[PDB]
């Protein structure tokens, strides 16, 4: 202390004050995280998407490990799917299923 | 269906139609306070709620078996690697109060890319899987039934599988997790990038099922080199994981912060936890605080950690604990036990009843030391952040290595640990979303452009395909097992055989286990070993010392020891036989009046073998208003009956100490024809006591009952209330 010189600029603050400032500096180190988040997915992520979608585990890993391949990740693997069904007049599982053999990516690339 | 209270869990039952399971309720429970509440003799100002079915403290039996409960939730931590025999340990554990469950992972399940399907064999914890959680979740909905009040399942959702494993907890009904990103990337070595990518998705769905979150500060504890150097550290990383968690858009009641004191004794505990717990509660006003149990400073002494969990409680109880998870008091000595688990259940459950309003009574010196200390660990956090912040926000600090560091911040030794931002599992794993990104799924987090389809599906990209897993439960996926051989119902017939036999278990039905207690009058490495051997002489299989204390360094060792049985017995094989109260005694000598003469006999002056069956002091008929008329020693067999007689007494007892020439039986005899010849012996008791008294060979004297070697009132009590009624 060294402790006692850095906190200089805090002996006048109040507990209210010390507090204020512990959260906002708190909230503006998370905020670039948060940010992160909306921008940006992951194969956990897409994975979990087709786990709500009505697909296996082990089925939405293939798809996704086939997303991967594709540079598509960008699209989202759910997305995918989707305008594949939607395209082909399929059912959401007839859909996912067949691209988690290798099948329709021709068609997702356009 | 069912449960009674004297039948066994049906595990087989419960493993059945399990693709057909759903849960009965969504969401983490609180306990309901019961202000003011009568229970027994007293009234209690801190409880909630009784159970309809328990298992009391021991000691409830001297105040009607009231079994109270406190207002903090409690945790228990049960997960053997086979959960199967887990759900048993979990109904046990219910019925001594435990309201919260939570099933640490296999190891290292946090590095498996994905979820695991079906029922493998865990270690060091329960691969969790969707069918191994609808098992334990659909046994508690029973238990919790059993015990009438709804129970807590809750694990983890960590690693580079996060967001996989929180829809699967949102789909089953799982009421609490851990989720902490810091967790991920400081112990785990999981790329920040991804991790904290990750989180969000994770957080927003267990928002999305009301679930509580408990984070992973208390890990901060374990690694540091002195735990009581850590807590500005400690103030960040809650702080860090809240904010987020909130931002994401949970709700500041279902944060939790995991908050374990650091220190233990020797250490003078309460003096250092005590401000830092003042101080982070004040910090985080409106979030839940988690306590949970040191684990650092503990060791294999069982007595040791049971102490220095009721300091723990102390420090809830003088601040705040919205939860109170508990700790085995055996976690440093092995595998938690049965037995264990229901220790720390009754202990929280015990200190803490015992420990009732007393903060109506007890208060904090807050201005003073505590304060000063208080706003010293606060303003130590602060200056934490403001360096974090200054070098570039949480990914840099990271990096710079500001976490894990062995000084107390400001201070700093060099040694934290630090991460690559770009290193890591799942490094370069994490993809930008495009324009068109989307995803037609509930609770979900990021940038999903739904306009692209319908600009009124914005809130709710289901409708985009007739609603997700968590608006249509049928659509999910059931996978039951995937390898043949490592599983529940392969584990479930290698022991099927158990259920007429048995044999003594500790975690696996059927594995034999005991502890074995000991002292020898040696130092501790020759008694270690001889320890071993009579442990082998005894039967025992796979003999370990487990826990060695000096009493002194020459007097003596003690050992624990723990050793398989390699046998079983038949229930069967067994013979098994089939009590006035004190109060039964009592009553009855209060509503017919009860007179004796007592007396030590002969040529006797030993007097203390008769007085310690009158005094009150130690048990004796005085005690329940026996009229006891005492004539002292070297009183004549003649005299003790004329007594008997002019003060119409109900009984005689005599005393028979000296045995020579069987002088003692010689007397005993000698009354009952003394009674005889004077016509009295058909209406009135005769009780005859000793040393050298054999209570069979004294009745063949003719006298009613005789005493000897461990005689206590209560027995003589008992024998005067039934042989009184027997006569008439
Ligand atoms: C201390 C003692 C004495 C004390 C007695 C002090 C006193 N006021 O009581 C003094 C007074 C120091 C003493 C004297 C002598 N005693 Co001495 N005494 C002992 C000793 C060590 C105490 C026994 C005792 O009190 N036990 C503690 C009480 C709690 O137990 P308890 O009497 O057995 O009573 C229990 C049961 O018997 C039962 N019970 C007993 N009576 C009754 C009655 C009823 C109705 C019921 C329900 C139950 C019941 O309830 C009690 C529950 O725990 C014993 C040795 C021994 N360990 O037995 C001898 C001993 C009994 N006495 C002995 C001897 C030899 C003597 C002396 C002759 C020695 C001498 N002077 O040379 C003298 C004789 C004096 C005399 N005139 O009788 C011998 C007797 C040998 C024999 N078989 O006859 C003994 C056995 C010692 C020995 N082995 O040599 N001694
Ligand atoms: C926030 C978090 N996520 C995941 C894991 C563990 O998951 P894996 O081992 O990486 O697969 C942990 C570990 N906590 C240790 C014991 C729990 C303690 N006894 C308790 O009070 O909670 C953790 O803290
Ligand atoms: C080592 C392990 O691999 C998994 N696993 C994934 N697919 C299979 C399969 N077709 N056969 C056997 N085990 C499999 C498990 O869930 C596990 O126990």
């Amino acid at each position: 202390d060294d402790f006692q010189q850095r906190r200089a600029h805090l002996a006048n603050l109040s507990d209210e004050e010390l507090q204020t400032r512990f959260w906002e500096m708190a909230e503006k180190i998370v905020d670039p995280l948060l940010d992160l988040g909306k921008k940006n997915t992951t194969p956990s992520i897409e994975r979990s998407v087709l786990l709500r979608m009505g697909f296996s585990s082990l089925e939405a890993k293939a798809i996704v490990d086939k997303t991967m391949d594709r540079g598509l990740m960008g699209k989202g693997a759910g997305h995918i799917v989707y305008k594949i069904a939607k395209e082909k007049n399929i059912s959401v599982r007839e859909a996912g299923l067949a691209l988690s053999e290798g099948k329709y990516w021709d068609d997702a690339i356009q | 269906l069912q449960l009674r209270v004297n039948e066994k869990l049906d595990v087989e039952n419960i493993l059945k139609d399990l693709d057909k399971y759903t849960p009965k309720r969504r969401g983490w429970t609180w306990r309901q306070p019961a202000e003011n509440l009568q229970m027994g003799p007293f009234i209690y100002k801190d409880a909630s709620t009784p159970l309809e079915n328990s298992v009391a403290l021991p000691s409830a039996k001297y105040f009607g078996d009231i079994d109270p409960q406190p207002l903090p939730v409690i945790t228990t931590e049960i997960a053997s690697g086979r959960f199967e025999d887990d759900i048993r340990r979990m109904r046990m554990a219910a019925w001594h109060g435990a309201d919260h469950i939570m099933v640490i992972r296999t190891a290292g399940q946090s590095h498996y890319d994905g979820l695991i399907e079906g029922t493998p064999q865990g270690i060091g914890g329960v691969p969790i899987t969707r069918k191994q959680v609808r098992a334990q979740r659909k046994a508690l909905d029973l238990i919790e039934e059993e015990v009438g009040r709804p129970i807590n399942y809750h694990s983890y959702v960590s690693g580079v599988a996060g967001p996989d494993i929180a829809v699967m907890f949102a789909e089953e009904g799982v009421n609490g997790a851990h989720q902490d990103p810091q967790y991920n990337v400081l112990y785990r070595n999981i790329n920040m990038i991804r991790s904290f990518i990750d989180a969000c998705e994770s957080k927003t769905i267990m928002a999305w099922a009301d679930m509580a979150q408990i984070d992973g500060a208390h890990n901060a504890n374990a690694t540091a080199r002195e735990a009581w150097k850590v807590m500005p550290e400690l103030m960040v990383q809650h702080a860090l994981n809240s904010i987020f968690s909130l931002k994401v858009g949970m709700k500041k009641s279902n944060i939790c912060l995991s908050t374990v004191p650091p220190t233990a004794p020797p250490a003078p505990s309460m003096y250092l936890d005590l401000p830092y717990a003042v101080a982070l509660r004040e910090m985080f006003e409106g979030y839940r605080m988690r306590a949970q149990m040191n684990t650092k400073y503990m060791e294999a002494s069982t007595r040791e950690a049971t102490v220095t969990h009721v300091l723990n409680l102390l420090i809830s109880k003088l601040t705040r604990a919205d939860i109170q998870s508990t700790i085995t008091p055996d976690e440093g000595r092995n595998v938690p036990w049965h037995i264990y688990n229901i220790e720390a259940c009754d202990t929280a459950k015990q200190a803490l009843i015992g420990m009732d309003g007393l903060m109506d009574m007890v208060q904090l010196k807050r201005e003073g030391v505590l304060g000063d200390t208080v706003r010293e660990l606060k303003e130590r956090a602060v200056l934490f952040m403001e360096e974090i912040i200054e070098a570039g926000g949480y990914f840099n600090a990271v990096e710079q290595g500001f976490f894990v560091d062995s000084g107390y911040y400001p201070e700093r030794n060099g040694d934290g640990i630090a991460r690559q931002i770009n290193g890591g599992i799942g490094a370069g794993t994490v993809f930008e979303r495009d324009e068109d990104y989307m995803a037609p799924v509930t609770a979900h987090f990021g940038y999903n452009n739904v306009k692209q389809y319908d600009e009124a599906l914005v809130s709710e990209p289901s409708k985009l395909i007739d609603g997700c897993t968590l608006e249509v439960p049928e659509k999910i996926v059931y996978i039951d097992e995937l390898d043949e051989n490592d599983n529940v119902n392969v584990r479930m017939e290698e022991t099927k055989e158990f259920r007429s036999m048995i044999k003594p278990e500790v975690e696996w039905q059927a594995d034999g286990t005991v502890l074995l207690t000991m002292f020898l009058p040696t130092s501790k490495r020759v008694a270690e070993f001889a320890a071993i051997e009579f442990a082998k002489k005894m039967n025992l299989e796979e003999v370990e010392v487990i826990n060695r204390e000096v009493m002194q360094e020459a007097e003596g060792t003690r050992i624990e020891l723990k050793g398989r049985v390699p046998f079983s017995i038949d229930i069967n094989s067994l013979v098994i036989p089939p009590i006035l109260s004190e109060d039964e005694i009592r009553e009855d000598i209060e509503k017919t009046p009860l007179k004796i003469v007592a007396a030590t006999v002969g040529e006797d002056e030993h007097s203390v073998g008769l007085r310690e069956v009158i005094d009150i002091k130690h048990g004796g008929i005085e005690k329940y208003g026996v009229e006891v008329h005492y004539l002292g020693t070297s009183v004549p067999v003649e005299k003790l009956v004329d007594a008997a007689i002019e003060l119409k007494a109900d009984a005689i007892l005599a005393s028979t100490i000296i045995s020579h020439d069987d002088i003692h039986y010689k007397n005993m005899k000698r009354i009952h024809e003394l009674a005889v010849e004077k016509g009295i012996r058909d209406k009135i008791m005769i009780g005859c006591g000793g040393t050298q008294v054999t209570p069979e060979v004294a009745v063949k004297q003719g006298v009613d009952a005789g005493f000897g070697r461990g005689s206590k009132g209560i027995h003589v009590a008992t024998f005067l209330v039934k042989k009184r009624r027997e006569m008439r």
